[PDB]
């Protein structure tokens, strides 16, 4: 069904930090992947584009990675402005719409 | 006990050398292949489903009319002007109405009057269509064995079912203890879904022609309209009167559901309801046994008593089913069978259930052979308890010939050139006479597309009497032939 | 270059129809999709459009319940959504997306507007 | 009517039967023959023009099945 | 200057079918060596006669899971597209309406 | 998913219909035949019915006494016993088993319905 | 042509008992045979068919045994709850009907 992500996301500044985007057969692995960054308050951010790919807006330390049926958001440092709700946005064949992931809330500790 | 008792069952004999042969699967039919050193088996087309469908355009069967208006102009004056004419929600008309004085109108002669009413529909038909890439064929494989078939009908260990897609071209079923089976079906000629129209009326639906479909006289919706209230053509679904040029009216034609299923008369009924799933149609495949070997074969024999536990049953297919039970020991073992004249010199009859065996000794096996014309005896175990249960086959040789060659005309008739792939071998002459067959096809449909049967036997009663009284006697062969054939296709028509 | 309409405080079962303005470039080169995103809830995919094509498609979950649409004279895209419940409550945006039919990387956004299903 | 025009020489027929296939064999035979036993002085009028435009038994009787089905059939 | 992919492609779009006479599919590529040529042919049923030319000449997959799109003009008959060696290898079957 | 006719108390010389819902999926897939338990008693086999061909069979016991039915409208089967009596006094129990001549796995069992035939 | 069982049966916890159902040929030892267990006031359960298959979800201790023309029934590992009637079901060619034997009252020192 939906691509599954998990809610709950936890790092501290200077650590290297990924989330995972689990989907099917149509979900993922079978159409380009997509990570957007919401903060609150604010629209949500096209992070990396095509499976894996950094638009010009993002830092080289934002990255992502894309494998069979899985996807993957790699960050070069860490930061309390990783603190952020997290989703995986992707065509799905069978559910014939874009579907994103449950949403992941990066949380960044420091506090 | 399936494949056995459909009667619209067809014995392929044989492989190719590759090891394959080619089948046409039918909804209602089975196949039964057999082939010299292989198992048995029962193929069955028992579904096809159409995934993903788009509509292509709604039509109304029942409206309704409400917030019917009128407006009138006097003579000379030009063209009465409604509101509601410039909503396209409703249904209008012009005419023309005497008026006078006593109309309340000035001059006299004949005044514009135009009538309006809010057409909406009650009942619609829907029409979807489907991408050809988007069927699925079930299409069960059975090992033909005596085993006892399931448990019961819902959960079949026997059978195989294997679902066939166009986005693979090659199917393989695990038939445990007989190897593998490769199925590499064609479904993308089997039913060409590009010219076809799943339509739902209200619980029921049928497989139409596309063109068909859009040319119904009906108020139709475009299929993307998502809005349901701007239909194309109200005018087929009401009826304006002004019968004595005094009054304009506009009624509502009437539920056109009975109308419906008249002219749905030649379509083929399917499952819309839950899934969108069909059962009609044929599916040309090429069956590999490369890797297809026998079951048991390293069991010795059966050393000890059988005993019929259901009389011998005659099928509809010439051949006959034996249900034995075993009493001896050493369980597993190969039945002994054969069928034989009465000295038991020769051996008369073929086995179909080829490589029988006794699995569990208490469960009994359903033997299924083909015995000869006239008297045969089913040898059943070895001397010391062996049966011998005489058989009598009410037929011929020339009779079971024009039987099949009635049968094959049949399939001619039902498949058309597809009739030539069916248990066929990369023969030359085969590939050849289909490649005729597909000319003279589609000439033949080219003219006689769109023609009841009566009007077939009244072309082919008119082609052969041209033919028959004809100068030439190459052309009047040609014309009887064609109308030969013409008569043939429209008695075996509308089926 | 993608401004949408203002707030918009609504009432249960009524109807709402939220105004995303595009540039000149973007409505001809582009499609634009609609994402709401419910109050402490993920993203969600509402639908979308080629507005030089104008074919709608939307997702499974929101047939015959939420119509967008294209004001080419006005280079305006339009999301109207019927049966507004307690649910429905989010905010709404449309993004800027290539036509092809396979990539849907967001590279512009709106500013959301926020349909309060309340009374205030 | 969507009647008038039903789903028959489409060529899509497979084996299984189809919506009305036994009902609707011998609708039309059924319909002319009573059209004929109800109006047979159209029948009569039918046989005398077929026999006029003739030059052949065979074009005679073409004329006149082709008249008599075509009488009820144009409504 | 590139070797065969040897590995297991997988069709992330049907065969689509254009106004041209040819036909697009889209496939991904799950396997080792990734910018490798793409095994494609277009042949008969038993793989003894090769029927159609891809007009895409020479596809080849810079990228594992990028997708790689190739365009092939088959023949008028009933015809597979096979891509892929033989461990997974895909075997598409087609059908082209004209003459 | 076999739901039976509630308990039913009926007198001598009478006829009493007993029905069987069905699930509508066993309907039209396998077959129901009817068993009756005397009060302390075995079971004893009345006859069985496919609903699908409704040809029903009987056991040589009520073989003319009764009259087995299958409505395929409310996929419902019915039986009937009539000129009752006090050995007629029984739990009557309808099950479905493959259909098949050599089949008879009563994995389904009705719950039973209670008939009694007494003079008061 | 009538099923033939023994009328009870009697036995202890962990300690099996059998069952025995003989009939003419045409009854039993020609068609499967089908064992029931019908506690008071319940509508009887299938035990096993086809003389030895157990339906899923009844215990293992349950064995299905025929014979040339006779069958038997056992239950492994007895306990409180196996007291019941038991009841062999089996097609008999003669008689043209299905017919039961005369039910096993099986009997458990409980108390
Ligand atoms: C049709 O008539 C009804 C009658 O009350 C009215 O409510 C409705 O508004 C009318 N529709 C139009 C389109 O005028």
């Amino acid at each position: 069904s939906v691509l599954t992500q998990p809610p709950s996301a936890s790092g501290t500044p200077g650590q290297r930090v990924t989330i995972s985007c689990s989907g099917s057969s149509s979900n993922v692995g079978s159409n380009y992947v997509y990570w957007y960054q919401q903060l609150p308050g604010t629209a949500p951010k096209l992070l990396i584009y095509r499976n894996n790919r950094r638009p010009s807006g993002v830092p080289d330390r934002f990255s992502g990675s894309k494998s069979g049926t899985s996807a993957s958001l790699a960050i070069s440092g860490l930061r309390s402005e990783d603190e952020a709700d997290y989703y995986c946005a992707t065509w799905d064949d069978s559910l014939s719409g874009l579907v994103f992931g449950g949403g992941t809330k990066l949380t960044v500790l420091g506090q | 006990m399936r494949c056995i008792g459909i009667s619209n069952r067809d014995f392929v004999e044989g492989v190719s050398g590759g090891s394959w042969v080619d089948i046409v699967l039918e909804h209602g039919s089975c196949v039964t292949t057999m082939a010299k050193n292989k198992p048995t088996l029962d193929f069955e087309l028992i579904k096809t489903e159409a995934k993903h469908p788009a509509t292509l355009r709604k039509y109304c069967i029942e409206a309704k009319l409400t917030n019917t208006t009128t407006a009138s102009r006097c003579p000379t004056q030009g063209e009465p002007s409604l509101n509601e004419e410039q909503d396209k929600r409703f249904v209008c008309k012009h005419s023309m109405v005497d008026r006078g004085w006593g109309n309340g109108c000035g001059l006299f002669g004949k005044g514009g009057i135009v009538t309006c009413a809010m057409f909406t529909c009650k009942k619609n038909m829907e029409g979807k269509i489907v991408q050809p890439e988007n069927l699925e064929y079930t299409i069960v494989i059975t090992p033909h064995s005596g085993e006892e078939n399931a448990v019961g009908q819902d959960t079949g260990k026997h059978g195989k079912e294997i679902k066939v897609t166009p986005q693979s071209s090659i199917t393989e079923a695990e038939l445990t203890g007989y190897g593998t089976v490769t199925m590499e079906c064609s479904p993308r000629t089997g039913l060409d879904f590009n010219e076809m129209v799943l339509l739902q009326m209200e619980n029921k639906a049928w497989l139409v022609h596309r063109q068909w479909f859009l040319d119904l006289p009906l108020p139709w919706l475009p299929g993307a309209d998502t809005q349901g209230s701007n239909w194309i053509q109200k005018e087929t679904l009401v009826t304006f009167k002004n019968p004595h040029a005094k009054k304009q009216d506009v009624v509502v034609l009437g539920s056109q559901e009975g109308a419906m299923h008249t002219a749905l008369t030649g379509a083929t009924e399917i499952q819309m309801s839950s899934g969108n799933l069909l059962f009609t149609g044929h599916l040309k495949c090429r069956l590999r046994m490369d890797k297809l070997q026998l079951k048991g074969m390293s069991y010795s024999m059966c050393t000890g008593k059988f005993k019929v536990v259901k009389e011998i049953a005659e099928t509809q297919h010439g051949t006959i089913v034996i249900r034995v039970q075993y009493e001896g020991d050493g369980s597993p073992c190969k039945i002994p069978f054969e069928i034989m004249d009465l000295e038991k010199r020769h051996v008369l009859g073929r086995l179909i259930t080829v490589n029988p065996i006794v699995t569990e000794k208490d469960s009994p096996v359903n033997i299924e052979a083909e015995p000869p014309f006239g008297d045969s005896y089913i040898i059943i175990g070895v001397e010391p308890g062996q049966l011998k249960l005489s058989w009598f086959k009410k037929g011929s040789s020339i009779g079971q010939m024009f039987e099949t060659t009635m049968r094959g005309a049949k399939r001619m008739a039902i498949l058309g050139d597809t009739a030539w792939d069916f248990g066929s071998l990369g023969g030359v002459f085969t590939s050849i006479g289909k490649a005729l067959h597909q000319v003279f096809g589609a000439i033949y449909g080219a003219a006689f597309s769109g023609v009841s049967w009566t009007m077939k036997i009244l072309i082919g009663v008119v082609i052969t009497w041209i033919g028959m009284n004809s100068r030439s006697t190459s052309l009047s062969v040609s014309l009887v032939l064609v109308g030969v054939v013409t008569l043939y296709l429209g008695v075996m028509v509308q089926a | 270059q993608l401004v949408e309409s203002g707030a918009e405080v609504k009432k249960p079962g009524s109807s709402v129809k939220v105004s995303c303005k595009a540039s000149g470039g973007t409505f001809n080169n582009y499609a634009i999709s609609w994402v709401r995103q419910a109050p402490g809830q993920g993203l969600e995919w509402m639908g979308g459009i080629i507005p030089i094509f104008g074919g709608a498609n939307y997702a499974q979950k929101f047939q015959g319940r939420v119509t967008i649409t294209a004001d080419r004279s006005t280079s305006t895209v339009y999301m109207e959504l019927s049966g507004l419940r307690s649910e429905d409550t989010a905010v709404y945006y449309c993004a800027r997306r290539p036509q092809s039919i396979f990539d849907w990387n967001f590279d512009l956004w709106g500013r959301g507007t926020l349909v309060t299903v309340s009374s205030a | 009517s969507v009647a008038l025009v039903p789903h028959v020489g489409m060529g899509l027929e497979t084996r299984t039967e189809t919506w009305m296939s036994s009902e609707g064999a011998w609708k039309h035979a059924q319909r002319i023959e009573t059209w004929v036993l109800r109006h047979p002085g159209f029948t009569i009028m039918a046989a005398i023009l077929a026999y006029t435009i003739g030059t052949t038994y065979f074009q005679r009787v073409l004329i006149f099945i082709l008249l008599t089905a075509v009488a009820p059939s144009m409504t």
